[PDB]
């Protein structure tokens, strides 16, 4: 079930930044390259 | 004795069509590079060895190359040694086409 | 009838007596589904089948 | 820009307190009030998905 943070508050450009650099330091850059594929859809469509 | 032994153990449905879109994106290759280079020291010493195992294949079954894209076809080999099916030279197929050409967005 | 200095003709993009260099559309300003990013347009249909902006182009070829 | 303003709208609350109630929640009424608890049942609250 993943080891994450679950987000309660607003993911600002600064928080957005923030979490792209835990994920890479605790995947890697081939689990976030899919991962910034996912938020990129969900994020154009809300 | 620790109470959290099926709570991070249940499994997250709904993941078929998070399997799919990752095979036609060249995730799954993306992520097998990784995984290869994972023991590797020195990356540009790994790409060369794999520049001349491809250069060897093409030496060797030349009449079949053009299409199977050697590169792909050495990388699947070294994947497919410690399970990791990963079909040959990553080729990919059209299964429902009564046509010639996908749109392709 | 028509006086000295008046119009008579109409020329290429002078429609009435005046300059006009485009058309009046439609417009909503939204984000679609990421079509419109950064200065990108997401026009209809109905601007190729009208004739909305359509133009001659003409080559002069010299030999 | 844009998948930015998505995930900020997607991850932007409820609204916290006097924009989500009128009148004070202290109030003392609307309790169903009598000497027992057998009265009308609504309670609205929130769903418990």
């Amino acid at each position: 079930r993943a080891n994450l943070v679950f987000h309660n508050k607003a993911i600002d450009g600064t928080a957005m930044k923030r979490l792209i650099s835990r994920l890479i330091d605790h995947f890697g850059m081939a689990y976030t390259s899919h991962i910034l594929d996912q938020l990129k859809t969900l994020g154009f469509q809300q | 004795k620790d109470v959290f032994m099926e709570a991070k153990l249940e499994r997250v449905p709904f993941l078929e069509e998070q399997m799919r879109k990752v095979n036609e994106g060249g995730g799954v290759m993306a992520g097998d590079i990784d995984r290869l280079m994972k023991s590797e020291d020195n990356r540009f010493a790994f790409v060369n060895e794999i520049a001349a195992e491809a250069t060897a294949y093409v030496n060797n079954n030349r009449d079949e190359y053009g299409h199977k894209k050697a590169i792909h076809h050495v990388l699947s080999n070294r994947m497919n040694d410690a399970g990791f099916a990963r079909p040959e030279a990553y080729l990919e197929t059209e299964p429902f086409s009564p046509g010639p050409t996908y749109l392709k967005e | 009838c028509v006086k000295k200095g008046q119009i008579l003709a109409d020329g290429a993009a002078t429609v009435g007596g005046e300059l006009a260099l485009g058309k009046n559309v439609l417009v909503a300003y939204m984000p679609w589904e990421g079509y419109n990013f950064e200065d990108a347009v997401l026009i209809s249909e109905r601007l190729v089948y009208e004739d909305i902006y359509t133009s001659f182009h003409i080559r002069k070829y010299e030999i | 820009q844009d998948m930015l303003i998505g995930l900020y709208i997607l991850t932007s609350g409820n609204r916290r307190g006097i924009c989500a109630n009128r009148y004070n929640p202290w109030n003392h009424k609307t309790y169903q009030n009598e000497r027992i608890d057998d009265t009308n049942y609504k309670s609205m609250k929130e769903p418990f998905f």
